């Protein structure tokens, strides 16, 4: 099940000069394009093998458009600064996101477009992609401005067409990377606390995509309430990691088994510590 | 055998960096001690070698994120392990900027009445602790601010409060306490 | 392919 | 305005085995705003040759970054990650435990 997202962050820096603007695009958990106003040559550039091939017209348009986004959001930073009656010496952050999700069949299941100001939700396009939701009174101003401009149509047009269309294009160019799931290499570790207990840690390494289910069972049953679970983390090579732990009394290890569920596994494997 | 007592010195609430000793006080015939910490093994202690441990004193030179949690202890005596001690919550404060504690509408309230105390910060804490100040009695809510309805307020006492904020990923790590807030009657 | 413009808030 | 504290996980790309080349990672997430300082340390000494992913964020809007550097596990070398951010009264340090 695939999706494509574009995110951006405009961070004002009074004194430091003009606002920094960075943007990037992803297909699933893979970044394929990046832009940074700070670069000696601000331009959208490839980050995934399956898009490096796109012609020069592509990069010229991707770049030209994103620079325009930068200019617009910089203008937005001061406009919102006006709405909230804020100092001109304080730093502020305007974040943007847009994206489309495809179903199993590859059709547009849901679209999105949202703005957040200084960490909080500001303006969002609703699920219907035909209306907006303001988070507060300032956003109500932006909302009316969006309605009076009938821009929703322009955004959903993008979400229903280009977004889905190009998502398919990328999914094919990188069929090997994007439509392939690497199963997690897994094992359990033992961590003795003197002689009265120990922690059993279950590892899932080098897998992709990131979605995964790790749980501990005692005599077949989820100890889900006493299980330690770390946020899934990037290994740095494109794959991910995750572990789950559970403190148990010495001499009760075998009563515990780790359940691992991943897209790249024929069937959820079951693990147990080996003495 | 007698259930042991587990306490921390100087206290269970320590500011980041300071030292603290968790002592399990069982019987005099205690031959061994076991220190537990729920939801996550008390990893350390295995570094606090060793006679100190076998004597019931688990000292932490300098407290950090990793030392916090809810502990319990038990000792061995007369071929019997004692019951678990009442739990002790080791809290580390001073991790984040202090939040603001105010009274709404004012710090002065009529006897038998009630006032809303609001703890607010610039940090989006997953929760807040409002403590009355002897030996503090605290309350935790569930962001930018928390709301606490306290009362009834009586003149035959001193209603003093402090509040803290904490991240859901580490509920035993609090911010620096807010400036004390006293109520008037 | 990225949408052409950002909304003028 | 709303700010969020940085969360941290320090770990190696591959299971640690002394003498064998690897990658030390410092995953920092959930923070706001984005201004942040993150250092990788070997026995207290800051390491300058480090790589970091591009700044990014979750649809909860909080930011996240990954810092890494090639390294070879030692039985005596201590590694750690240090983070400083406007939400912290003092820098947050997390020692590296090969078991996590």
């Amino acid at each position: 099940s695939h999706s494509m997202r574009y995110f951006s962050a405009a961070v004002s820096r009074p004194g430091r000069g003009e606002p920094r603007f960075i943007a990037m695009g992803y297909v699933d958990d893979t970044q394929f394009v990046r832009f940074d106003s700070d670069s000696a040559s601000p331009r959208m550039e490839p980050r995934a093998p399956w898009v490096e091939q796109e012609g020069p017209e592509y990069w010229e348009e991707e770049t030209r458009n994103t620079k325009a986004h930068a200019q617009t959001d910089r203008m937005n930073l001061q406009t919102l600064r006006g709405y909230y009656n804020q100092s001109e010496a304080s730093s502020h952050t305007l974040q943007w996101m847009i994206g489309c999700d495809l179903g199993s069949d590859g059709r547009l299941l849901r679209g999105y477009e949202q703005y957040a100001y200084d960490g909080k939700d500001y303006l969002a396009l609703n699920e219907d992609l035909r209306s907006w939701t303001a988070a507060d009174t300032a956003a109500q101003i932006s909302k009316r401005k969006c309605e009076a401009a009938n821009v929703a149509e322009q955004r959903r047009a993008y979400l229903e067409g280009t977004c889905v269309e190009w998502l398919h294009r990328y999914l094919e160019n990188g069929k090997e990377m994007l439509q392939r799931a690497d199963p997690p290499k897994t094992h359990v570790t033992h961590h003795p606390v003197f002689d009265y207990e120990a922690t059993l840690r279950c590892w899932a390494l080098g897998f992709y995509p990131a979605e995964i289910i790790l749980t501990w069972q005692r005599d077949g049953e989820d100890q889900t309430q006493d299980v330690e679970l770390v946020e899934t983390r990037p290994a740095g090579d494109g794959t991910f990691q995750k572990w789950a732990a559970v403190v148990v009394p010495s001499g009760e290890e075998q009563r515990y088994t780790c359940h691992v569920q991943h897209e790249g596994l024929p069937e959820p494997l079951m693990l147990r510590w080996k003495q | 055998i007698p259930k042991p007592t587990l306490w921390a010195e100087p206290d269970s609430v320590i500011t980041q960096g300071s030292p603290v000793t968790l002592s399990c006080q069982g019987s005099l015939e205690a031959q061994e001690y076991r220190l537990y910490r729920e939801k996550k093994s008390a990893s350390w202690i295995t570094r606090i070698r060793p006679e100190l441990v076998k004597n019931g004193q688990f000292r932490i030179p300098s407290i950090t994120w990793e030392h916090t949690g809810r502990y319990g202890c038990q000792y061995y005596s007369r071929a019997r392990w004692s019951e678990l001690s009442d739990p002790l919550v080791l809290v580390m404060t001073g991790a984040y900027p202090k939040p603001t504690l105010s009274a709404q509408p004012s710090p002065v309230v009529t006897s038998g009445g009630r006032v809303t105390l609001q703890c607010e910060s610039q940090v989006a804490f997953g929760g807040f602790i409002l403590c009355k100040e002897e030996h503090p009695q605290c309350l935790n809510s569930q962001s930018s601010r928390a709301i606490f309805s306290v009362g009834p307020v009586s003149p035959n006492r001193r209603w003093s409060h402090r509040c803290y904020g904490y991240d859901l990923n580490s509920p035993y790590v609090w911010s620096s306490p807010s400036d004390l807030l006293e109520l008037l009657v | 392919r990225i949408i052409p413009r950002h909304l003028q808030l | 305005m709303i700010q969020r504290t940085p969360k941290i996980q320090v770990y190696s790309r591959h299971p640690a085995e002394n003498g064998k080349s690897n990658f030390l990672n410092c995953y920092v997430s959930g923070f706001h705003p984005s201004d942040i300082e993150v250092d990788l340390l070997k026995n207290g000494e800051r390491i300058e040759k480090v790589e970091h992913s591009d700044l990014s964020f979750s649809k909860d809007w909080s930011f996240y970054l990954l810092y890494y550097t090639e390294f070879t596990p030692t039985e005596k070398d201590e590694y750690a990650c240090r983070v400083n951010h406007v939400t912290l009264s003092q820098p947050k340090i997390v020692k590296w435990d090969r078991d996590m």
